[PDB]
């Protein structure tokens, strides 16, 4: 099949790699290597991997070349990988996030940063596309290429984009944690996409996490409540958000907390947890890949996950 | 507008 063909035409790919005439050429390997990628390409060009994998062959020539001093063959070889990332892009993918941001980063490196704008742009120009991991990817090469600034302004661009999810404001927040060290704007950001994303589980989950981690027991209670108290969080889809306050109190509090914590999940839960108090017990106790049960008693309490 | 980002940062 699809795959037979594809796992030949690579054998023949690494075999020409191989310089079976030990030629010493670099040049001369490096046509013949192209020409087997281009025969498979004319066939197999719907295979993101076959493109990318024959920019980075180029881009490995070229930088050889470059080592060796031939630098009119390593720019060469520079432009037409390229160039490889561009039509890989224009026919056949034209949609393929992996290769737009694979460019990206190739362009990136080469320091042609407004050829970087124009890729991501290109990209978040077509329509029905999830644009929300472009714009991660977009502020991540904006701030670590231009700095704090330009990431914030693509962060602005995100948030203007009726398509754009939550996950951005996540990532926007934990970048000002991680690379700014500010925790006042983390939060700024956490609060505003808290503001729209409430009834989100990933999102309530994220903020969660970023808090408990900064380690101030009274900061995490005050958001625990608010979630599981106020908000928009269905109380369906509240359960993980219950679980990891029952091991914020296992960790920082004491029993009676502990105790409290569990009877307003079990009553949160009261109808799809009959009969399953001695299986939320175990998670009293569960630690990494410890457990108070065997697999066998595990499930005859009818324990899950 | 400018609000949001000003209150932001």
């Amino acid at each position: 099949q699809e795959a037979q063909q594809v796992d030949m035409w690579k054998k023949y790919i690494q075999w020409e790699k191989s310089n079976p005439l030990r030629t010493e050429d670099q040049t001369l390997i490096t046509k013949r290597v192209m020409f087997a990628y281009e025969q498979c390409l004319l066939v197999l060009g719907h295979h993101p991997d076959i493109w990318y994998e024959a920019a980075q062959y180029l881009e490995q020539s070229s930088k050889l070349l470059a080592e060796k001093g031939d630098m009119n063959n390593a720019k060469l070889f520079s432009d037409e990988a390229a160039n490889i990332y561009e039509r890989a892009i224009s026919t056949l993918l034209k949609k393929n996030m992996l290769l737009y941001f694979a460019y990206a980063d190739y362009e990136e490196s080469r320091m042609k940063y407004e050829k970087v704008h124009s890729i991501y742009n290109r990209l978040l120009a077509i329509e029905d596309i999830d644009p929300t991991l472009v714009y991660i990817q977009y502020m991540k090469f904006a701030r670590r290429a231009e700095g704090i600034k330009s990431g914030r302004m693509i962060f602005k661009k995100a948030r203007e984009d009726t398509r754009t999810r939550h996950h951005v404001y996540v990532t926007a927040a934990l970048m000002e944690y991680y690379c700014s060290k500010d925790k006042s704007v983390a939060f700024k950001i956490f609060e505003l996409g808290l503001k729209k994303y409430g009834d989100i589980p990933e999102y309530v989950l994220a903020y969660i996490d970023y808090l408990s981690h900064l380690n101030e027991d009274n900061n995490t209670r005050v958001l625990f409540e608010r979630v599981l108290t106020s908000g928009s969080l269905p109380p369906e889809k509240s359960g993980e958000i219950w679980a990891r306050f029952l091991a914020f109190e296992s960790n920082i509090g004491d029993l009676a907390s502990i105790l409290k914590v569990e009877k307003r999940r079990f009553t949160a839960f009261k109808e799809e947890y009959e009969g399953k108090e001695t299986a939320l017990l175990v998670d009293r106790y569960k630690f990494m890949d410890l457990y108070p049960c065997s697999a066998s008693e595990l499930k005859a309490l009818g324990y899950k996950d | 507008g400018d609000e949001e980002e000003e209150w932001l940062y």
